[PDB]
């Protein structure tokens, strides 16, 4: 779930 | 400390038929992780079980604002995108019998209660910390935050709605239905993925 890891950061 | 106040600003600061579905669901959830973020104490958990969270409750989480966005909607369904889905295009999608549930079980209730952008912003903040997702670190750490939750929802209830002593649970039990509802909408999601019907390359094939 690497696009969902990243949007939250 | 979870006020009411922020989880309401949360709301006001974010807000062919399968492909119109799809479309719109792809752009909400780029929405939906900005809304989470938002919501008091949601950025403070584990990144882990922030992914788990929002895997858990999507579904729910964007029929939740599209219900209450239809309430002014003669019999159908505003997309965030600005396009409707009507009667006809759901039974074109298969989706006509999930999609009548979603009018007589959520539009048409949250429409005869009138509920307001604080009440669905704490329900979806309910649904968001949802301590039955699977792998969370430390499961009683989201019950914490719902029980923070609905312990502010009720407060805000019995302040502004005096008179209606049986609101809150009226509210709550919108849930299971929403429960039932995201579990049918997905089965269909997960078959238009499966058949290629659904967008190539998005985040919303990530999250199925
Ligand atoms: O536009 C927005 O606010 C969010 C994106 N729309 C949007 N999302 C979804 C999400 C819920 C998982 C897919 C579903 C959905 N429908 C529209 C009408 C009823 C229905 C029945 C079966 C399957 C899907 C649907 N529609």
């Amino acid at each position: 779930h690497k696009i969902l890891h990243r949007l939250l950061q | 400390d979870m006020p009411v106040e922020r989880i309401l600003e949360a709301e006001l600061a974010v807000e062919d038929p399968v492909t119109n579905i799809c479309q719109a669901a792809d752009k909400q959830l780029f929405t939906l992780v900005e809304w989470a973020k938002r919501i008091p104490h949601f950025s403070e958990l584990p990144l882990d079980d922030q992914v788990i969270l929002l895997r858990a409750g999507w579904n729910e989480l964007l029929i939740a604002s599209f219900s209450h966005r239809s309430i002014a909607v003669k019999d159908g369904i505003l997309l965030a995108t600005g396009l409707h889905v009507h009667r006809n295009s759901a039974h074109s999608a298969g989706v006509g019998a999930i999609f009548d549930r979603v009018l007589t079980e959520l539009v048409s209730k949250m429409r005869d209660m009138q509920m307001d952008k604080t009440e669905l912003g704490c329900l979806r903040a309910i649904v968001l910390f949802n301590p039955d997702s699977k792998g969370l670190s430390n499961p009683a750490e989201v019950e914490a935050l719902r029980e923070k939750v609905y312990a502010s929802l009720e407060a805000y209830c019995k302040h502004k709605y005096p008179e209606q002593p049986g609101r809150f649970a009226k509210l709550l039990l919108r849930l299971p239905a929403l429960r039932s509802i995201g579990l049918k909408c997905l089965e269909h999601l997960f078959f238009f993925k499966l058949i290629g019907d659904t967008p190539i390359d998005t985040f919303l094939m990530e999250m199925l």
